[PDB]
C-alpha cells in the first residue's frame, strides 16, 4: 500500500504455474496497518489540570526521575517544585 | 502572634490577616552572638509560588504590627505579582532612601 | 552542596591575621553559595 508518506507490506501470496500457462493460488496473507488521519480527528479537549502553566514563567515540561511522562517542573526562588 | 484570622477593620472584616512573631522565627540564632549584637532588617520581599499567572494580581499588603522609629511610609509593603515581589516599582538599595 | 526546599547557606568568611582594613571588611557572609559575596549587591564601583 504504497504511499509517499508510508510504504507498506499489505498482502503477501504465493503463487505457482502450469506448465500449460494455468495458476495456482494460495489464500493470500492480508496484512493491515494503523492510519493517521488528523483530518478527521482533530479531537480539541480543553485541560484544566495543566494550571498556571506558563510558558513566560519559570515553567518547563520535563521527565524528572526516570519517568517515561514530563511533568510540570516550576523552577521557583529558592525552590523547584513538581507536578509528576 | 502566629495566626491567620480575619480583620476588623470596617472595610478590613473580608481580609485575611496571615500574621508570624520575629521573636518565633529564631533569625537571630543562625549566626553566633560575636558576630554583633544589632541584626537589623534592611528588606523584605515576598514570594507567593502561587497558582497565580503573568497577566493575574494578587492583592495582599504585608506591615509591621508594632512600635519602630521608621520613615512614614516603611511601615508597609504592597504585593503585585508574588515572584520575589518587592514594594517598589524598581528595587534600588542604592537611591539613598 | 545540595539543599531542601527553601534551605539557606550560613558561613563566614574572614581574614584570620593583621591587615589594614577598615572595621568590616575583614568578613563577608555567605548566605547562599551561589557565588556569594559580601555585600547584597556587588559594584566595584561605589567608591568604597
Amino acid at each position: 500500500d504504497e504511499s509517499a508518506i508510508a510504504s507498506t507490506l499489505v498482502f503477501v501470496r504465493r503463487v505457482g504455474h502450469e506448465q500449460d500457462g494455468n495458476v495456482v493460488t494460495l489464500p493470500p496473507l492480508e496484512l493491515a496497518y494503523q492510519d493517521f488521519s488528523p483530518r478527521h480527528h482533530a479531537h480539541w479537549q480543553p485541560m484544566d489540570v495543566l494550571a498556571n502553566f506558563n510558558a513566560i514563567q519559570r515553567w518547563q515540561l520535563v521527565d524528572l526521575k526516570g519517568e517515561g511522562l514530563p511533568g510540570l517542573l516550576y523552577q521557583d526562588k529558592g525552590a523547584w517544585w513538581y507536578r509528576s | 502572634n502566629n495566626n491567620l484570622a480575619f480583620g476588623a477593620g470596617t472595610d478590613t472584616k473580608t481580609s485575611l490577616q496571615a500574621s508570624v512573631s520575629f521573636a518565633d522565627l529564631k533569625i537571630r540564632e543562625d549566626y553566633p552572638a560575636s558576630l554583633g549584637k544589632i541584626r537589623r532588617i534592611k528588606q523584605i520581599s515576598v514570594t507567593l509560588p502561587a497558582l497565580l499567572g503573568p497577566y493575574q494580581d494578587v492583592q495582599a499588603i504585608l506591615s509591621y504590627g508594632d512600635k519602630a522609629g521608621l520613615a512614614n511610609g516603611c511601615e508597609a509593603l504592597a504585593v503585585s505579582h508574588g515572584m520575589n515581589d518587592s514594594g517598589q516599582f524598581q528595587l534600588d538599595f542604592n537611591d539613598g532612601k
